[PDB]
């Protein structure tokens, strides 16, 4: 699955096989070229190599967020901190959820019937904070903003490692 | 005199320069010497060619005491090189704090702020008939906001360029729009 | 904590400009803007003399360490120098473009700091009277300055919330006491060791700042100080009392150990702008403005 060529942050370390996302300094959020629209689409973000002191923000975001936006700047992008699970969305300070562990197969899901959303930080099908609810109708980009240069994978294979349990997602072999 | 408790007390200014006085080819930037020589000359000589004094145009300014030549380098606008969305955060912040916002950019990716980190190029007023402009140069992979001159800028003349909002420029070519 | 009223130093014709003790602890003299620096005693209020010979009113008179030499911050924009001993027109020293509000001395008794309303702290000479330097102090007039234990620093009481600890010898801003608020800073002074700062900002709250660290430790509650530049003091002769003037016709004296209302003295009929402490014994200067014109000898 080919990643983004123009609608991303080209200074970030998107790999040459186009299956591995590595960030840099400054919260420029690389967004993949496959924004979900409707039905049920779930991809994984297989975290493999990540040093400590990385607030690896993972979640969902709309195209009206900036390429240089932090994941959790405005009313369109969610937020997920490693330290104490503190979420910042619509610029609201909520020491709300839990963080994550290193090596966990991440990858989140937002529920788009063709409205009713399921915005929970899906780490291996385990709750890491029931985040938000009641999105609008539109395109929702993949959303990865990083503080350091950590080496995490992103999965588009239909035989997923740890999806949400009893998720009737469409397999990602129809996205590209 | 101890009885008339008077007003005009607080200034809301982080800098306090308003004293009683406030007394307002050889060089490589005018030579055909290469751009690293000009850029190495610029940081060493913008500290000693110009100076910050109190501005009748607006606030405090950049009053040179030297016949600045035409087309040469004057000063480098160096400050907080923040991301383009940290611009709106610091704009809301220094709207909440009252400190004047200084955000001139190189491009549409990251904008140089000049509020916490800065230099004497914060004290550059705007004249709609100015004596300088700017060009984006390239040094060692980095880009630098460099204020190139236009004409022979005399002793005592305050330094202004084109920023590209009613101004105190005093010129007859006035746009009154800086967006 | 039993300061008792003893005498009344009556005779003033205008608002009493200052009531400060002499450095020998034996002459609580006083002055006003009526060109009458009324030299009084300390224990009974016995009359000694009265200095006159100005053109306009008088803002500040400051004590030299021999209890004799008096510089006058007179409102004719002069620095007329006078004497407890003689009272001769020693040096009339003009120069300031606005009213010379306050004046102080170094402990070496050889410099004349001049806190005027002209936004330029100039320094003058005791022997002849040359304008020594001119500090680019503030965009605000000066209400109060002080030297440290030797005279090497100048603290500022600006009006936009700035207490710049100025150098004296080289004369540059060494440390700027920063505040996100910009209160009208009224009367600052160094600690008697020179290592702590009592910044009297006008928010009904005195602020004791450290000089080394720089953060506040203790404050005070339940006192009226918002409009006038009310002087504060330090007293260790009894307890650790802090003598200050009042606006609701009191004598504001409380303790740094208490920080609250534990002792009040009373009897004035105007705003007490100047207070002072006797250095060894328990004599406290208390005198208000034009609607009082009396000096009240409190004594424990
Ligand atoms: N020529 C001019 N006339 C009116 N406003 C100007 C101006 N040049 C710059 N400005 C605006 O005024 C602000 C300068 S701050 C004023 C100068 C300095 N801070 C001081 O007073 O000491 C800037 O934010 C700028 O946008
Ligand atoms: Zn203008």
């Amino acid at each position: 699955v080919l990643l983004a060529l123009h609608d991303r942050a080209p200074q970030l370390k998107i790999s040459d096989d186009r299956l591995t996302v590595v960030g840099e300094k400054g919260y420029s959020m690389v967004r993949a070229s496959h924004g979900v629209r409707k039905g049920a689409w779930y991809f994984e973000i297989t975290v493999d190599e990540m040093p400590p002191d990385t607030a690896a923000r993972l979640g969902w975001s709309q195209p009206l967020g900036n390429l240089q936006a932090p994941l959790g700047y405005d009313k369109f992008s969610y937020s997920w901190r490693s330290k104490k699970g503190t979420k910042f969305h619509q610029s609201i300070g909520k020491h709300y959820s839990s963080g994550y562990g290193q090596g966990d197969v991440l990858g989140f899901y937002i529920n788009l019937p063709e409205p009713h959303s399921e915005i929970i930080f899906y780490k291996n099908g385990v709750n890491q904070g029931v985040a938000y609810k009641d999105i609008f109708e539109g395109v929702y980009f993949p959303a990865i903003s990083l503080y350091k240069s950590c080496t995490v994978s992103i999965n588009f294979g239909p035989c997923f490692k740890y999806p949400p349990k009893d998720l009737t997602y469409r397999p990602m072999s129809d996205m590209g | 005199a101890r009885a008339e408790v008077h007003l005009r007390k607080s200034a809301f200014d982080m800098f306090n320069f308003l004293a009683s006085k406030h007394r307002q080819a050889r060089r490589a930037t005018s030579m055909d010497l290469p751009m690293p020589m000009r850029f190495r000359h610029l940081k060493k000589t913008s500290k000693e060619a110009v100076g910050v004094y109190r501005s009748p145009i607006h606030g405090r300014g950049l009053f040179c005491k030297r016949n600045i030549d035409a087309g040469e380098m004057v000063i480098e606008y160096a400050g907080n090189v923040i991301r383009s969305i940290q611009t709106d955060k610091r704009e809301k912040y220094y709207d909440s704090k009252g400190i004047g916002c200084y955000m001139f950019r190189i491009d549409d990716s990251e904008v140089v702020d000049a509020t916490m980190h800065g230099n004497a190029a914060r004290f550059i007023n705007h004249s709609c008939e100015p004596n300088c402009y700017s060009r984006v140069i390239n040094i060692d992979g980095q880009k630098h906001i460099v204020i190139f001159a236009m004409r022979k800028i005399y002793r005592g003349e305050e330094l202004t360029y084109d920023y590209k909002l009613p101004c105190n420029c005093g010129a007859k070519k006035c746009r009154k729009f800086l967006n | 904590p039993n300061y008792a009223l003893k005498f009344t130093l009556a005779g003033h014709t205008k608002a009493v400009s200052s009531v400060k003790f002499s450095p020998n602890g034996e002459w609580l003299a006083s002055s006003s803007a009526d060109k009458l620096i009324k030299i009084w005693g300390a224990y009974d209020g016995k009359f000694e003399k009265t200095i006159s010979g100005h053109k306009l009113g008088i803002s500040d008179v400051a004590w030299s360490s021999d209890s004799n030499l008096l510089v006058s911050a007179s409102d004719d924009k002069t620095l007329k120098i006078w004497d407890v001993s003689s009272g001769k027109c020693l040096k009339t020293l003009k120069g300031h473009s606005n009213y010379v509000f306050c004046c102080n001395f170094n402990p070496q008794s050889n410099l004349i700091v001049s806190g005027s309303f002209d936004e330029s702290v100039r320094i003058w000479d005791v022997k002849t009277g040359k304008c020594l330097k001119t500090l680019p102090a503030h965009s605000d007039p000066v209400s109060a300055v002080h030297f440290n234990r030797d005279g090497s620093l100048i603290v500022s009481s600006s009006y936009d919330g700035l207490c710049r600890i100025w150098d004296t010898a080289s004369g540059q801003c060494l440390k700027t006491l920063i505040d996100d608020d910009n209160p009208p800073v009224s009367f600052v002074k160094f600690s008697p060791n020179g290592k702590y700062i009592l910044a009297a900002t006008l928010d009904n709250t005195l602020k004791l700042w450290d000089y080394s660290k720089g953060k506040c430790l203790k404050t005070y509650t339940g006192h009226k100080n918002e409009k006038y530049c009310i002087f504060a003091n330090f007293s260790v002769t009894g307890g650790k009392w802090i003598v200050s003037g009042s606006e609701d016709n009191l004598v504001y004296i409380w303790n740094l150990q208490t920080k609250e209302i534990v002792q009040k003295l009373q009897g004035h009929t105007d705003v007490v702008i100047s207070t002072a402490c006797h250095p060894t014994e328990n004599i406290i200067a208390s005198a208000a403005l034009e609607n009082d014109k009396t000096i009240k000898l409190w004594k424990s």
